DNA sequence: CCGAGGTCATTGACCTCG
DNA sequence: CCGAGGTCAATGACCTCG
């Protein structure tokens, strides 16, 4: 029952891990836009339901860190084939 | 300063007390286009720089238990 | 029945203005 | 500076498919 990024309520696994609602969604976003987020402060940061909005570049680390996979991302397989819909 | 409904900064007085950026726009929308938010427990919702968005009826609530009211009325544009 | 891959209203950082 | 206003990318709730 809790995310394992920032420690709400989890709605499942996503992308391989325990997560909430909105760290699956940033880190999708984070993948598929290949982003790369710099800390302000040092970047050592520690997640909770304040803080994760408040650090990109830790929040991303951490995702990472406890098991969230971005091959699973919109890999390369069938499915693409809404890549196809014009 | 510090945010007076939820421990987070504040710029400084919003509506009447001291508030953060957070706050105060909640508050504004919340009275500009006058809402009203329903809440699942009592108003017992906790509230704070973390759990402030689980529930917008007691955010609102602890809101107008510490300041603010029309004031936030400037009407639109104005 | 989960979960991948989105959609879109709400949030709140950061500005202008008197 | 302060306290109104406004902007809008990002966020996160909800939704639809596979
Ligand atoms: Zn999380
Ligand atoms: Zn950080
Ligand atoms: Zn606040
Ligand atoms: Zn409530």
């Amino acid at each position: 029952e809790l995310c394992l990024v920032c420690g709400d309520r989890a709605s499942g696994y996503h992308y391989n891990a325990l997560t909430c609602e909105g760290c699956k969604g940033f880190f999708r976003r984070s993948v598929t836009k290949s982003a790369v987020y710099c800390c302000k402060f040092g970047r050592a940061c520690e997640m909770d339901m304040y803080m994760r909005r408040k650090c990109q570049e830790c929040r991303l680390k951490k995702c990472l860190a406890v098991g969230m996979r971005p091959e699973c991302v919109v890999p390369e397989n069938q499915c693409a084939m809404k890549r196809r819909e014009k | 300063h510090i945010c007076a409904i939820c421990g987070d900064r504040s710029s400084g007085k919003h509506y009447g007390v001291y508030s953060c950026e957070g706050c105060k726009g909640f508050f504004k929308r919340t009275v500009r286009k006058d809402l009203t938010y329903t809440c699942r427990d009592n108003k017992d919702c906790l509230i704070d720089k973390r759990q402030r968005n689980r529930c917008q009826y007691c955010r609102y609530q602890k809101c107008l238990a510490m300041g603010m009211k029309r004031e936030a009325v400037q009407a639109a544009a104005a």
